[PDB]
Parts: C-alpha cells; structure tokens; sequence
C-alpha cells in the first residue's frame, strides 16, 4: 500500500 | 494454494522481501514465533527502514500478541500497520502498537475493542487467582492503550466493557489509528 | 431392585422418621430431603428426626436448602455418617442437632473448599471469583460455629481434600460421638 | 427413589396441604404442571394461601410468565419461599408472590440479571430477534420495578450483570418481604 | 406429575373439569391426546364449554389441523386461554376458539410467521414440495382472515417474518377476544 | 396420556366405545395392537360398527397389509375417519373403511405415492429385490383400483410422485365417500 | 400404549382365549414368551386348540426351535395364521402349524430363504462355523420337506436367495392348508 | 422381570432375613443392604440374619457402611458367598459372625489391594496416596483381626490378584466351613 | 493442480500474466492470498489491468471488503470475470471491477442477498450483534447503490431475500458492463 | 503415486489435453478453466482435447466450464471414456460438434438437477424457482447441441436415464463411437 | 515412503513401459493408468507395453476406461497378474493381447457378478436393477469373447464368488501361460 | 505458511545468527530439536554466545532436562529472552540461560508452579507415582534455588499455586538479570 | 365423532 | 381460570 | 414452614 | 441404630 | 479470455 | 487418442 506503507 | 512468483517465492515471501509481514489470522504461538521471527530478520537486514504489518485478524491470545507488541516497540525501525477487513480484540490492540503518525486502515476495514477473555474451573483459591491474573493483564492492556490512543483509562475500561464495533473513522477519531487510507 | 416389606424399604424407614441421603447432593435429592423434614415436623413436632449420610456431596445451593431446613424445624435432626461424608455431606453431617451427630468407626469424613467454573469476558470470571469466595466465607463461618473451630483453622484445613476418621471427626467437632458397637 | 408416605408420594403429600415445590430449571412441562397445581389448589378452596417453594437456577422467560400470570390471576394469595437458590426468573417467581408474604430462608441465595437468548439468520432476522428480548427485558424489569419499588434505571444497572444477593440483601431490595429466622 | 386425591394425575383431575392442556410442541402424539380428550369431553356433555389451555411455540401443521377440525366439529364451544406463549401453530389454535372465548393472560405472547419446512432430491421433488407449502401458507392465512377479520393480504405481509404480539396486540389483531386481567 | 374415572387411560376409553386410534408411523407393532383391537371388538359385538380413526404419515407395507386384512376378515363395518394426515400406507387404509363410511375432516391432507426401499449386493439379488417392491406396487394399485373406482392405469401415474390432495379431492378421487362438515 | 379392557392389556386377553400373537423379530426373550404360553396353555387344557398368529421378518433360527419343539411337544393342536408377513423363521414356524390348520390371510407374504451367519478368526474356526450353518440348513430343508411334501432338492433350490410367495403360491407350495378369505 | 410369589422373589426371601448382594458395591447398593440390615433388628434383635455375597467388589466406602452396620447391630449376620466374592466383597464375607462364615464348594474368593486414582498437582498426588495407603492399612489390619493371619503377610497375599478356592479361604481364615451338599 | 514448464502450478502461471482466480468460498486465508496477489500485481506493473476472475459463493464480509479496499486502492484497474456463479460478497466483487471493465459469461449466475449472522447471549450483547450487522448491510447496500446506479431502496428491496440474475439481467440491474459472448 | 516422466497429467496438457477424471466441484472447474485459458494463450488455432471420465457435480461449477470451452478460438474436441454423468454428459455433449466421442463401453447418464431448499414457505419458493429454471437453461442449450427438442430432453431426463455409447451418438450427445485399429 | 533410483520406483519402471496396477480400480487409479497408456503409445506406437495387476477390482465404469484404452491404442499391452486379480481386476487380467496374458504360480484369480445397490422409490430401484442387469450382459459378453467360455458358462461361473488358480485361470481361457520360474 | 528468506525458512535463517526460537508446548520433539541445534551451534562454535528465545507454556519436564542438561554441558553461553509468556518448564528454562544474559521483555509473563501428573491402579502403584513427583519437584526446586538465589522453602511455598509474575517481578525474584527495555 | 362415527 | 374460563 | 407458610 | 438413634 | 481481459 | 484426436 505504497505509498506511503510502502 | 498460495501462489507462486519469479528466485522462486512463495506471494508472502516475495512481499516479505519488499519488509511486507502479512498478520492474516488468529494470533497463537505459532503466528506470534513466525512474526517475531520476521520483525528480527528484518531490523538485522536493515536497521533504518520501515516494516509494514498488514493485519487482519480476529486476535487471540493476549501472551502471544505480547510477543509481537513487545517485539514491535523493541526494534529499531518504525512498523506501520494497516488493518485491511478486520482487525479485533489483540488485533486492534496490535494495529494501535504502530509507530506514531504510521497506523492506518483501509475504508472499510473495522476495528473491534472488548475486554479479554478467559476460563476457570477448580477450587475457590484456583479460580481467584485466575480472576486476579487476567484483571491484572486487563489493566495492564488498558494502560498501554490509554498511552497509545490518548484517552484516559476510566474511558477505555468504559468503551471496552462490552464488544465495541468502531469504523475506520471512528478508530482514527479513537486514537487507535491515524489516518483512513482513502483511494 | 429395591426390596418391598409388608413400602419399599425406604419409605418404610421414613415411617420411623429416619431419612436416608445416600447419594450425591443435587436439587432433586435436595427437593426430596426437605419434603421428608417438613413432612415429619407436621406429624410429630417434638420427636428426634435420623439422618443417614453417605454422600460425596454435592451442590453447595441444595445443601443449603437442607441445612437451613433443619435449622428450621422444631424436632431435633440427628445425624450419623456410615461410609463417607464428603464436603457438602461433611457439612450436613455437622448440622445436626449438637450431641446428636455420629459416625460409625470406619466412616470416613472429607472436608475441602467449594469448586466451580467462570468463563468469559474478565469481568464475569470477577463477578463469579467474588460469588464462590462468599460461599467459602459464609460455610467457613457456620462450620466455625458448628464445630468451635476458628474460620482461620477451617480455611487452613479445606485448604486441599482433608480426610479424617470418625474419631479425627469427634476431635474436629464435626461429630460429637464414634458410635461403637455392643 | 421419591419415597412414600400412607398412598401418596411425598411432593403429592405436600400439595395436599396447599404446598408446590419449584425445585428444578424452568422449561414448558414444569411451568404446566405448576400452572395446573395452581389451578387445582384455587378450585379446591378459592381463600387459602398457596405456599410455593422455590430453589430453581431459572429458566424459560415465557414458561415463567405462564407461573407469574397465574400467581397474578388467581384468588388466593401464593407465598414465596426461597430456599437454596432462587436465580433469574427463579427469583422474578420469588418477587412475585403475595406483598407480605415473600421469604427466604437465611443462607438461600437470590440471583438477577438480564435474560439471555440467540438469534441466527438475515440480517432482518437478527433486527426481529433483538428487538423482541429487548422488549422481554423492559417488561421483565417494569414489573420487577413494580414487585420491589426500586426504580426501572436502577433495576437495569443491576440485572446488567449476574448479581447475587444475600437473603438480607434480597430484603433490603424488596424482592422479598422477610428472611424467614429459625 | 403430582397426584390429588379417586387416584388422578394433575391433568387428568383439571380434563375432569373439562380443562385440556396444551403446554409443548405440537405434533402427532401430541394431537392425537388432544383429539381424544376433546371427543371424550363431547361425549361426557356435548352443551358445557371445554377450556384449551395453550403455552405451546408450535409444530407439525397437518398435526396442528387434528386439533383444529376437531375444535370445529364438535359441539361444545372450546375456549382457549394463552398462557406464557402461543407461536405459529399454537397461535393458530388461540385464534380458532369459540368466537367471544379466546382469551390471554397479560404477560403471555402470540407469535406469528409463515410455515417451515424441507425438500432435497430432484428438481420436480423441489417443486413438488414448495407448491405443497405455499398451498398449506394459502390454507392457513384463509383461515387466519376468516378467524380475525384482517384481510388476506395483511396476514401475507404481517407472517412474512416472525411478528411478536403482545396480548393487547392480539387482541386489536383479532387473534384474541380479551385479555384476562386479574 | 391422561386418565378417566373403572380407571381408563384415553385411549382405552375410546376403544370401549369400538374407537380405535392410528396416530402413529405404522410398524409391526402398532399393526399387531391394532389386530388384536380389532379381533377383540369383533368378539365383543360382531354386528356394531368400529371407528378407525387415522393421523399416520404411513409406514410398513406388510404391517399395513395385517391390519387391511384384518379389517375386511371380520364380520363389523370400520369405518374411516381421517384428522390431520394420512400419507401412503396411511392413506391405503383410509380408503379401505367400508363403502360409505370413510371420511376426512376438512383440513385434513391425504398424500398418495408408489412404496420406498432398497436393495444392496449382487446384481441378482437386486434384481430380485427390484421385483418384489414392483409386484407389491402392483398388489397395492390393484386394491386401491377397487377401492376407488380409479383404473389401475391412473393410480400408477398419480402415484408415480407425492401427491397431496385435500380432503374435497380425496372424495373426487374415491379414496373417501364424504367430508365431515362442522 | 398398548390399550386395557374391562383388567387386561389386549394380548392378555387374547392369551385368555389361547390366541399367541408372534408380532416381532425371534429372539431368545421372544421364544421364551412363546414357549411359556404354550406351556400354560397346555397345563389349562390339553385338548382344545391354540392359535398362533404369525407376523415376523424371523430372527434366530435357535430361538425358532425352541418354539418348534414346544409346538410339536404339546398335546393340543397349534394352529398357525400369517397376517402381513412371514419371513425366514417366521415362514418355518407357519409351516409347523398343525397339518389342515396353517392359514394365511390374502395378502399375507410368505419369504422363504436359506440362513444368515457370520465367522470371523482362524481358517480352523471359519471351518467350524462354515460346518455349523451347512448342517443348520441341511436340518431346516428336512423338516421343511417333511412339512411341505416337497423334495430336500427342491427346497434347496428355492431357498438359494430370497423367494417371496403370495398366499395362494405358499398354499400351493404346502407350507400352508388354506387362505382364510372374507365372508363380507 | 424378577418373578413373583403369591412378593418379588427378593422381598420373599428378606421376610426370612436373607439378604441378597448379588451386585458391584457402590453406595445405592449399600445403602439398600444398611436399611434392610436396620429393618431386619427392628423386626427381631435376637434371630440370625443371611447375607449371600455374589460379588466383584466395588466401593471401599460403600463397602464400610455395610461392614460397620453388620458389627453394630444386635443379630448375628451369617455370610455365604455363591459365585464369587472378590476385593470388598471378600471382606464382607470376612466380616460375618465367627463360625457362620460360608462358602458354596465352588465358589471364588478373590483379595487384592485397592485400585484407585489421582490427577493434578505434586501435592495432590500425595494426598490422594496418603489415602489409599491409609485405607489399605485399615483394610489389612481388619483383615488381620477377622482371619488370626497377621499384618504382614496380609500385605504379601494382596500385593496382587490372589484367588482362593473355598477351601483355601478357609484355610486363610475367610470363612469357617465350606457348606457341603 | 497441473504444472507448465521455469516450473508453475498453471495458477501460478496464470498470475504471471496478471489473471487472480477467485474460485472458492471468501475466508480470511483467501482474502490474504488475494490482497497480497493485488499488491505484488501493482508493484510489478502500476499501469497494466488486472484480471480477477469470480467464481464463488461469497464468505466473510470483512474478508470480502480487505479484497475490496485493495481493489479500489491499487492503481492499475482490476477487470472482474464472473464464471459459474458470483453469489453474496462473490457478486459484490464482480460489481466493485473498473467502470466498463466488468463482465459475465453467458451462462454465469449472479446472487445478491443481506447479510447472514448470529448472535448468542445476554440481550444487550444481541442488540450489540444485531447494531453491527444492520450497519454492515446499510454499508454493503450503500456501496451497491455507487456501483450500480440503483437507488439505496431499490437494493434493500431487491437483497430483502436470496435473488438470482442471469448475466443479462445483471447488465441490466448495473452489476456488469457487459455479457462477454464468444 | 501420481508418476514422473512433469507429473504424467501435466506432461499431458503439453500436447493440449485435459483431463476431468473426477467429480465436478468449484476446484476442478477453476482448474479445468485455467488449463483451457492456458492453451488458447499458447496456440489460439491448435484443437484441445478434453478426456472426461466424471459422475457430474456442481451445475455452476459445470457452467463455468461450458461458458470457457465456447468463449475460447480453439475447437475442444470431448472424449468420453469410463462415464459421463449429468453435468459430465452435459460437458460431453458441449464439445466442438464433429469432435464429440465415446469410447465403445463409456457410459453415458443423463438426469435432472438435484438440489435442497430449507426454511420459510417464501424462501422453498426461491429455491424451488432457482433450480426449475436452472433446469430449463439446461434443457435449451442440450437441445440446441443434440437436436432433441426441448420436451423430449425434459421427459428424458425426468429419472437417471443410461445410454451406452451408441445410444449417445443416436441421442446426439456424441458425433461418433471411436473404434479399435 | 516410495524410495528413488539415480525417479521414484513406478516412474523408473514406467520408463522401461512398464504400468503398476497395485491397487482398488477408482476413477483416479484408471484416469492414471489411461495417460500412462496414452504416453506410452506416443512415445512408441509399436513396442510392448507390461501391465502388472494386483487389484480386488472396484468400480467397473473406471475398469472400462482402461479396458477400452487397451483395446484403443496400437501396442500390445502384456497383462501380468501377482497376488490377486479379483472382479474387474480379473476383468482386466483378460484384456491382455491374446498370447500375452499371465500369472505368476500362486497368483489368485477371482471372477463374479457386479456388486451395487439402489435405495428410494419402486421406480427407482427398477432403473438401477435394469442398469446393472445390462452392466452384467456387457461384461459376461465380452468376457466370453477373452475366453472363449460360452455366456451361459460365464452366467454360471460368476453367480458366486469363484476363486481360481493361476492354473485354473489359465485353462478357463483368462490367460494364456503361467509364468514359471527358471 | 513460514515464510523463505533468499534458501532459509526463516527459523533456519535465524540460527545461522545462533538463534534458537522455542514458541511452543515443550515436548521430546521440540526437545530434541533444540538439542541438536544446540550441538550443531557449539560445533560451529564453540566461543560464540547463543540466544534462545522463549514463548512457552511449559510441558514435559523429562524433554526439559534434556534442553536444561544440553545448556550447562556446552562451552558457549546460552543467552534466554522471554516474549510473551514463559510458565512451567518454560519458566525453567529461562531462569537457566547463562547469568547475567536471562531477559523478559517488558509485558512478558513469568510463570512457575508446581509439576502435574497423574496416576492410576493399585495402592502401590500410586505411591511410586506420587514418591516419583516428589522426588521430580524437590529436583526442580532444587536447581531452581541454585539459579535464583531463593531458599527451596521459599521456592516450595511460591509454586504451591500458580503464581504469575511481571517481567520486573521475575528480575526481582531471581529468574532473569534483566527487563530489556526499548530505545 | 358421532354422528355417525359414533 | 373461573370465571370465566372455567 | 410452619408458622405461618403453612 | 438404636439406641439412641432411633 | 482474451479481447478484452487480456 | 490419436487418429484423431491428436
């Protein structure tokens, strides 16, 4: 999950 | 079966090598050595970057999700968690151990807080202290989520008395995350 | 079978105001003892009742329904142990009338702290915790009354499962007599 | 065995002096046979007390309503008497016997809390299922309220969770009227 | 079941007095006691009312028709008393007493839905199957209108799901003539 | 089951009055009992009618056949009358009262269809098996013919499914001479 | 409930009568019943017929016998009456009836089959029960024979897998005399 | 069924003092046998009562009640084991009046040492061992006083599953007589 | 599973060139499979469509909405398939594909329905279940409504029991863009 | 064991067979849909060839099968050996037409869909309607691939109905009886 | 554990066209055997092809896919029977290229009819009857056709379980040699 | 499904740093697993510290000697940290890491108690059971005195019951050196 | 149920 | 229940 | 439970 | 058991 | 199943 | 199956 996770 | 990527990974391996740990069931011993295990080989890998812990899980054990909490806090890199369906009990007490500014959850993802659970049976003395044990590790939870949510402990024991159903929202408003992850 | 005379052989003893518990302790023996002690107080309200205890017990709320049956009635309730009297059956024993509680010399007389379950939400395993604590604390007080022991020594020794003799029994002062034959 | 007494049973015994004996779970048959003694025992003679004894864990809410809206509906007053234990709609029974006439024995616990139930299915379903034990439980605690004189807030606060009373305490409460002494 | 003493049973003494009690499910053991005890009581005095006594959550439906045809056929006017809980079948038995003598208590409730029921095999089964209970749901709400005034439509809409009335709700619905009040 | 006051459980009270009741499955021992009524009514008064009252979803083909025989041996009129159900062998015996006096209440479902078994091994003893639950089909369809006015041809296309028909079609179909009206 | 007349249950009537109704599968408890009845009937009078009425599957062939032998002991007569059916060892108990007075109703069935066992263990002991059950056989063919007319061959041959009869077929095999038809 | 005399076959023969332990002991049997026992006094303090002991044993307990009412009480209580009398049951036949202690000549007498059990803590274990082991002395040394043989070799002879004939019961000091046709 | 050969299991092969297959009940191990499919998908390729093809009878609703929110996440567009049938949260996932991106072979059944549950316990933990579950629906319903362009009381009425569609009709209802014909 | 030459299925679906050797469930179809997907990927004109030897199973799952075979470019040619049963014969009959075969003592069975309905009167109902139309979408489309009308299927399949191979080719289920060189 | 050979065993014996039938006939055992048969043929349209049987047989349906599979491809297929072949084991013994069909020397043979089974409606067990009736005809046929025995014989011989020596097997025409040992 | 990290699961992948994870009931199996990994760790070498992590419930106190007895015979010292829960034998073991190198995080859970059985038959064979856990018990507490610097009196009347201690509580009583507290 | 059943 | 049921 | 209940 | 009970 | 998914 | 199948 990106961004920001990753 | 799970699917297979080309190195020839497994799809969890392959994400774990992107520092993606997938915490996608009840949480035992096994679930929590396994994820412990992770946490490690990825702080010795890299001290500096961030894990993402994606949960969905209904919790379990409140020792073995210690474990992880514990584990979590210890290392070095910052965990972001992200709930994705549901994350309960342990589970939403493991979304909110996340590093700060860093815990997300999808949309339509829900969050479930409750008091622990448990069982006795025996003589008077053995069910009193049973009873002492997880009062003790329900103040003890209560505590850690005060610290973590900023509400007070007199409002967690309250909003956890009974099953407590929370939207994305409504757990970002609770302080147990801080951002919905909108599309 | 049991054997008929001419009543089966227990409503023939009731006859002679002797009631037999000779069996766990639930609500229907429990149901069935009280009957009998109103049943017998309402023929004669001043002749000796014969209880007859061989019991490992039972639930402590059916007990409770007997003992204060007894304690309620006019007549005296003697009781006498034959084989075993354990926990909630050591308790009954010990609620007779005072002088008239005996066991026969190779009865044997248990006494141990109540047992039970919780589970559930921390808050229920507390509710049920402080539930059984009190029905310690309040059979304790009686036993204490009933033998002239402290509730600190009746704590101390139901402890764990505490066997006595009949004549262990007599000293504790659950009892009052070993009866020995002629 | 039940014994006998000369040919009547023992609990048929007691019913010959006006006596019923609750002494087991609440369900359909033995709400119809307590139902039935009732209706008997106003037929035999319209003016003299009923005495019910109850040591019951509770049970069916409508089984019970069956019992409290004959108690309600007959002429004769029916005395309570809890002996053992009187929990859920075992004690809303006991609080429902003749104003003045509600007992307990002195060691006899009285239990209350909320009534309890399932629902599976559709969503609709699960809506129907708890719309209905939530209008059980305002019902059961209007009339609890109306049975004690403690206010409909107060009796939700304390029914929310098991709550056991003490005789003494069930006095205090006003579910029943006296701890019956020896 | 506490006997009254000629030696009767409790429901045989209250069928003495032309009572019939319907306190379980309903099916074809059930019924067919009911059946014979309303014949009997016809025979014995085809003018004096029978009271059907119902705290019954339903069952077999062509079991359930026994009773009702049976109700219908005989002469004496059959009151029915709900105490407790009448639902599905057994609210249908309230509903079919003699017009002016169906009656609750005021705690009682009346449950209403359609009909269950269960088919596995081959698709024509299935058919045959559904076509029989939708016909059977056809025959009930018929007779539901007949019996309360509402019209069929409103019996559909009001079964679809279980519908929870209270007495008072019963008796605006036309299920019941009166609630019994003490 | 209750009792009337001679002492008579229900049941043996009808059958004083030549009433004998079919509320059950038919297996070879309510076959038997029903024989033995049947022969002992017969003793009795071999020119009064008996009254064979039937509530069955079916059962034994053979067992079913011992009380069809029975009744068409013995010298009085049976006659039939049909409350709830009668399903296959249920339905068989309905239709076989004597002409004219065979009834169905109202509400009353008669279920028609071919017979049920199984077979198990050898090719042969299949075949075997196969053959006999035929010839039986045939036995039956023959007499239901007879009994009917229905061609064979027709009963083993209506039977070749369930098939439920109400009491009015019974009629229709001659498997009854009449509806017992209210 | 097995219903009371006016105090009697309807069986104990019937047995006042010197009806026995044989309404189950054989078994040890069952052949002692019967052999009792029997017994007594033949003790309260020796020389009037009784009736046994017949609506078995069969059961143990050893139960069977004791019946049998009892039938054939006593001094009266035993009439035997089929209703509904008559399987096994409950076809072998028809046929002991009195010769002229074994019945069936119309629609009675009569099913005629060679015995059922089981042996487990050692071929040594397989071997015994093996040899138990032949001569178990060969003894009912006998007996069958003698009560039939018909040849051991015969009913060897009939009896290889299940034979079901009509009444009138089992008439016309000889394990009754007639088929009790209706008056009406 | 149990037949009838014109009585159930049992309750016939209790009207001449005989009482049948034709069972496992457990403490429904036992409280049977004590009340009957009672009654027996009641009716007659002087006349001999006949306990027939066909059993496999059971309840030590149980096995006590009856022990302790057939001392306490006035007649003297004959026994006769038919069958077998194994573990409590070989006691009680042990436990008759001296010189009416019998035994049918093919009849079993079986002594051993008590079975039981125990699971838990360290310390429960120790209670739970303490017990039998008590037990099993009182057994012994009751043992010792009814047949004359002493403690020690009590212990020896019921280390294990000891079967006796008749006459070696008598010869132990079980019983006095094997009761000869 | 058959392999093709570099060795693949012909899922794995399959997901090589972006195809997920959904061909099971929807459970929390699934559900995790199926997210992390998506993500490894994106991050390959953030431009190129997934396929995710439906055949399923739906499962969990929050393992359901973790492959939802992943959907609507990711950047690329996920085509959704449905083949066999898409039933409960399996035809709320054929219905969450890109705009003009979902599809149904001909012969593919789609069902809409609410959601199913249940709920065990004190009245106040039902009311709890039964909040939940209804705000589950209203959102399920809600996001129906975006999806489809149906209006909020259109779905209710439309999910109130088991509905099945044909491809055709789900084109219709807003379900799918279009039937893909060969 | 499965044996090695690949794993003997997989070194099949090399040289574009299939094999259905088994029920019919929602695993088996996903299988079966993939393994088609896969060939038409890797030669969208080469003819599969799909071995079925199954007693039926799941209709949507069957479904899912049939809708794939038609939707695909390549000719998927149906060789029935052992049996084919319900949605197996169903499958068979669904072949590319002049590439539907039986081997000469397959079996082919034909019957209606069967099913289970449980609850309220309403919801039989919806059942009930469910798989009666089910079985018409059926019926059509067996009679558009044998050339049997529609109430000839219907009569036809009203109980478990047994063809041998010939009888299937005359039915119009198969094409042809493949011989023995 | 199957050990390995630098395979596993069957794999290694299956290079050299050798094919193990060590087992029960289901429809995952014949679908093996079939592709293992179809690869041999493609790999060599013209060598030899061994099929060791030891089997009690199983389904017949299963037993003709590889039946018809043998007679289908060009290679002669060597059928070798060890231990056992029973039923369609022996069935498959038979199949073997005429000349080159054997059993070792203490090898079993065993031959009888179908074993099945049917359960439901007349009709029903009418159709299975007639199916394994016809499954029988067909076997006896071809069988006839292996040995050159008459289908009366073969009707005969198979009526019971009938066991044979390789010997006995061998002048019954279901092989062709006994394999004896240099 | 344990994750590969590139080929090592990731337990393997931790003990080529010479970590052992004991997450589980102790039986012979884990027993004998660990054993051997202690084996293969000092034949690698024989200097080097080893770290053994414990989550545990406890189990088989025979399969706890084997690990116990294998710790104390090797060269290298053998480092515990408690995450989670360590009870029974699990306790044990921690308490028997080499001293000054026992660690419980913070919210781990310490446990200790009284060994369990069972026994059943003659009088005799009640009484070697019962004289067999005695003996085992004053072993245990015994070694456990040795370790802690607690009298055997006082270790007799802590583990009467379970007793429940706080990682602080155990650092206190003996069973640890220290809490390892976060950065 | 008479008449004319009894 | 009179009156008036009985 | 007398007096007074009876 | 008397005496002296009964 | 490509045009159009791939 | 081959002619023709391949």
């Amino acid at each position: 999950f990106s961004p920001x996770a990753p | 079966l799970i699917p297979t990527v080309i190195r020839a990974y497994d799809i969890y391996s392959r994400l774990l090598k992107d520092r993606i740990i997938m915490l996608g069931s009840q949480i035992d011993d096994n679930v929590a050595n396994s994820i412990v295990s992770q946490l490690l080989f990825l702080q010795a890998q890299d001290s500096e970057k961030d894990i993402y812990l994606y949960i969905n899980s209904p919790g379990g054990s409140v020792t073995a999700g210690f474990a992880i909490y514990d584990t979590i806090q210890h290392i070095k890199p910052d965990v972001q968690t992200i709930c994705i369906g549901m994350a309960a009990s342990m589970g939403s007490f493991l979304l909110a151990a996340g590093a700060k500014g860093k815990r997300f959850a999808l949309p339509n993802a829900e969050v479930m807080i409750h008091q622990p659970l448990g069982g006795a049976q025996g003589q008077a003395t053995e069910i009193e202290i049973a009873a002492n044990h997880i009062l003790k590790t329900r103040e003890k939870l209560n505590r850690i989520l005060s610290e973590r949510t900023g509400q007070s402990i007199e409002k967690i024991q309250k909003d956890t008395d009974r099953d407590n159903f929370l939207t994305a929202e409504e757990a970002k408003e609770y302080g147990l995350i801080d951002e919905v992850m909108v599309p």
